[PDB]
């Protein structure tokens, strides 16, 4: 009449690449190992030693009565990808098992900062059909890639991994015996940070330059000359666009670099208008307010100064 | 802005009933959760809702024994603690989620309160 | 197959193709590996293909040590293949590096016009020349987190316009003389190959 | 005889991966089904669990578990891990994680 | 980036040494570093370096876990615990940096070389 | 260009040596394939190098009895052809793969020699 305490699992997690970001879909690929042990049924090996029973093999233990909970990743997208797997049962009753893995996971990603963006790669690992009244995380130690030299990373990992342990209750659980609708979660955290050197250097460089150029109509001499131009600098911005939405990844907002297209359309088309007042500001036929078509440095400085908010 | 409240001196095995009053921009309660620090030691996270409708997410040494509910229609939040120990004597605060993927990491969360100080003697 | 890959000489890049093997479960003291044969494949003519196997299969046969995991039983065997190979730089010299050389040795000529006005507004036809032509690399060479050597070319080109854009106004605008500041058509190509040099270092 | 009343309870994680052109989308959730069987034995009389390869262990003795169809799903869903839980008076749940193109 | 190697020295068969290295200068961390050894006629042979995964450690054949490499990041330094040494260990042990590639038993794909230093069993 | 020799009349189960010089544009002798017409028939494949290492492509008459090589120093390959019959008896040539995707097709072969006699009583 004495009930039994939980099935305490150690968990090991060992993680080989984070990669495959999808920006829309919010998910991300995660290549690694699981690892988690416990206690069952004792039970005789051969010679004694511990047994190693691998892949379909395990399937023919199971039928025959060996107890393997079904842990499953929260957060995955779909089934996850399978390898190899692995039980290693001790004669004392101990289980580890061992699988390798490759899945599709989803978190929320805020990318509004890109390309200086900050992401926390997650996983979540709950098991299936258990209560953490019959089955229960006591540990959780994750290992991750030793990197030589991140220059070449697409992200640069920060801090070690981190790890939580904690307690899921649920409302809508048929059943309402007393405390035993609360399951065990174990949370991976990995920090990493974007490389933006190649959004910098190919991206918002020349981008600063073809908008910076287009301030230069202001240094042409006829009316007719500051028009026609700023429609071949508003024809690089619409090339330029066409040339970032090819490589940057798609958003339902807008990026740095998008906020920047934005600007150079508006500082065009605002030259545009400035020309045209100018141009026929003074409604007499004569209109030549050289004084306002020295804006050479007053409409960069207009600009920068809208930019800085 | 947030302010909590409800602390107070209780003996072991006792009971309280923390809450917290929102006010400002915060789209809805889901975002509020439960945190609590001791002397010396780092704020630790209690209790915050899940992701999915109907579940919540605690810290492992609740042990069933705290709840957290909510009023959506006076932006509040309510901590309904159990079964006290001198080990949950610490200062309660209550945290608003900024982002990030981690409701459990402490990082991702600001304007805190100043806090409720909760004392279990023997 | 993964493996650490370095693209940022590309196209002249040399990659290492990797194969690791290991026993899944069983250590060194119950299974280890005795020798590796590596056997490719019979090549006719390489000039069709897009890499190049410079040298035989490299081999090793070493021991892996694990911490998480008896004394003497956290030791797995190891097999490691290693293909050396190098791109096929032809594609991209003729198609991509050739056409772009023109464009930025074209857009120096803008120094032989005999106007301010033409000299900075055919500027822009050659700034829009490179963008246009940025959207057709970019369209076919691969992705990356880093520059190339191609992307280098084509900022050099963004920053040759941008410099003589610069130069038209000032020479033009600082007195009122003008034309023979402009007679520096021998003087730009210099100065950015100059610069082109330093960068390869 | 009566109809088997099936009370169900579908959690939705995600929606998303909209294909304009095809008119689909992407639904990643769970799906449980509760109903009354026939009374039965299980170990100690208590809530008995079954997890995926075991459940058609049970089918093939006689435990009747309907398929039920998602009739707007696009071919075959990703059925992940799924599970039953036996009780003596009959009762069954169904509960099973899946991703499909609906 | 400059290395300097440390610790050999003469001993008899089943001795014992404990090899140092010291990195100073543009190194992102102790990962990249491995020991290798050159006996007279013999080419450059790799001895060991970190693996790819946390907790694993490749090490040549002929180590037949004898040998130990640990690394203290703080100090910029790796150590080699050299256990049972046999007659056919004598040569100079090296200490390479990896310079990129994939094939950290590779010595094609390190460098910043040392000195080297001696080491003899009888 | 390439030049085959080292045929001529041997007795029925008797054996003969055919090689064939390679000149010119040519990296590697596993472009070159060995092949024979007999008087009146089609010129049909004997003998070329297979695609992964260590393998070779033999006609389905070959069974055994021949054997190619390859001295890539003196750029050659040699047809050991033993245990040779009367139906063997035709006039073997040596030809270069041009391209194309069959080693066993005369189409995709170029760079013909001469032809040297094969008779067998
Ligand atoms: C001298 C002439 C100079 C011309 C200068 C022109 C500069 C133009 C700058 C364009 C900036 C675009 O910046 C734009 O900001 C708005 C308002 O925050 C954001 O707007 C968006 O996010 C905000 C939050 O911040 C939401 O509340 C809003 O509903 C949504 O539309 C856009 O996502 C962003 O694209
Ligand atoms: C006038 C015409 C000539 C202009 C030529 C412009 C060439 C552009 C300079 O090229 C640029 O070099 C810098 C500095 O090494 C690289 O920048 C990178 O350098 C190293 C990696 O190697 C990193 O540590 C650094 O953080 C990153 O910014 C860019 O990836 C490359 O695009």
């Amino acid at each position: 009449p004495v009930d039994a305490r939980p099935v305490d699992v150690s968990v090991s997690i060992f993680i080989n690449k984070i990669y495959g970001v999808n920006t829309l879909e919010q998910t991300y690929k995660v290549d690694g190992y699981i690892v988690a042990q416990w206690t069952g049924k004792p039970r005789k090996t051969p010679g004694d030693k511990p047994l190693i029973v691998e892949n379909t093999q395990i399937e023919r233990w199971i039928n025959n009565g060996l107890w393997v909970p079904a842990l499953e990743f929260i957060n995955v997208v779909g089934s996850p990808d399978t390898g190899n797997k692995r039980l290693m049962l001790f004669p004392d009753g101990r289980v580890i098992y061992n699988a390798r893995f490759l899945g599709s996971f989803s978190n929320d990603m805020d990318f509004r900062l890109f390309p200086f963006d900050r992401q926390q790669f997650v996983l979540e690992l709950e098991p299936f059909s258990y209560n953490n009244q019959q089955l229960r995380f006591s540990d959780i130690q994750v290992y991750t890639e030793n990197i030589d030299n991140e220059e070449i990373d697409e992200w640069w990992i920060r801090g070690k991994a981190s790890t939580h342990i904690s307690d899921i209750r649920y409302d809508h659980l048929s059943s309402v015996q007393p405390n035993q609708n609360e399951f065990s979660r174990i949370t991976v955290r990995i920090d990493a940070v974007r490389n933006p050197s190649y959004y910098l250097w190919s991206f918002i460089l020349p981008l600063g330059l073809i908008i910076a150029a287009s301030w230069s109509v202001f240094w042409l001499e006829s009316f007719s000359e500051r028009l026609q131009t700023s429609f071949t600098c508003m024809l690089t911005v619409v090339a330029y666009a066409f040339y970032t939405s090819n490589i940057l990844p798609r958003l339902p907002y807008t990026t740095v670099i998008d906020q920047m297209i934005i600007a150079g359309y508006g500082s065009i088309f605002a030259a545009i208008l400035l020309i045209i007042f100018a141009h026929h500001r003074q409604a007499n036929g004569v209109e030549d307010d050289l004084l306002i078509q020295r804006s050479r440095l007053a409409f960069p400085l207009g600009f920068l100064a809208i930019g800085s908010v | 802005q947030l302010q909590e409240s409800g602390g107070g001196l209780v003996q072991a095995g006792g009971s309280l009933r923390l809450s917290c009053a929102a006010s400002g921009r915060i789209f809805s309660t889901n975002v509020m959760g439960w945190f609590r620090q001791a002397p010396g030691k780092e704020r630790e996270f209690v209790a915050t809702v899940g992701r999915i409708g109907g579940s919540t997410v605690y810290a492992d040494f609740v042990k069933g024994r705290f709840t957290l509910s909510r009023d959506n229609a006076k932006n509040m939040v309510y901590l309904q603690m159990n079964s006290l120990k001198p080990e949950d004597t610490a200062v309660y605060y209550c945290g608003a989620r900024i982002g990030g993927s981690d409701r459990l990491a402490p990082e991702n969360y600001g304007y805190w309160g100043q806090g409720t100080q909760v004392t279990v003697s023997s | 197959f993964s493996n650490d890959m370095d693209f940022r000489l590309f196209p002249f890049d040399r990659q290492q193709f990797v194969l690791e093997l290991e026993p899944f479960s069983y250590n060194n003291q119950q299974l280890r590996f005795s020798d590796i044969q590596v056997y490719t494949e019979n090549i006719d003519n390489e000039e069709i293909d897009e890499w190049w196997i410079r040298g035989k299969a490299s081999t090793h046969i070493s021991d892996i040590r694990y911490d998480h995991l008896q004394p003497n039983q956290n030791e797995f065997s190891r097999i490691t293949v290693r293909i050396d190979a190098v791109r096929n730089p032809s594609y991209y010299l003729w198609s991509f590096i050739l056409p772009l050389g023109l464009i930025i040795a074209a857009s120096w000529s803008v120094f032989w016009l005999e106007s301010f006005s033409e000299r900075l507004q055919t500027s822009f036809t050659c700034m829009l020349t490179v963008v246009a032509y940025a959207f057709y690399t970019s369209n076919i060479l691969p992705r990356l987190p880093y520059t190339t050597v191609i992307d280098q070319m084509i900022i050099a080109g963004y920053g040759s316009i941008f410099a003589a854009i610069l130069l038209i106004i000032f020479a033009h605008h600082r007195q009122a003389d003008d034309l023979l500041i402009q007679r520096s058509r021998l003087a730009f190509p210099l100065g950015f190959l100059a610069i082109g040099s330093v960068l390869v270092i | 005889a009566r109809p088997v009343d099936v009370s169900v309870s579908i959690f939705i994680n995600k929606i998303y991966g909209v294909n304009t052109l095809e008119q689909t989308y992407k639904v990643d959730g769970y799906i449980v089904a509760q109903w009354t069987g026939k009374p039965r034995k299980t170990p100690g009389d208590k809530p008995l669990i079954v997890e995926n390869t075991q459940i058609e262990r049970w089918i093939n003795n006689g435990l009747w578990v309907p398929a039920l169809e998602f009739i707007n799903v696009v071919g075959s869903p990703d059925t992940g891990n799924k599970r039953l839980m036996l009780f003596p008076d009959g009762r069954v749940i169904y509960n099973a994680r899946f991703l499909g193109s609906f």
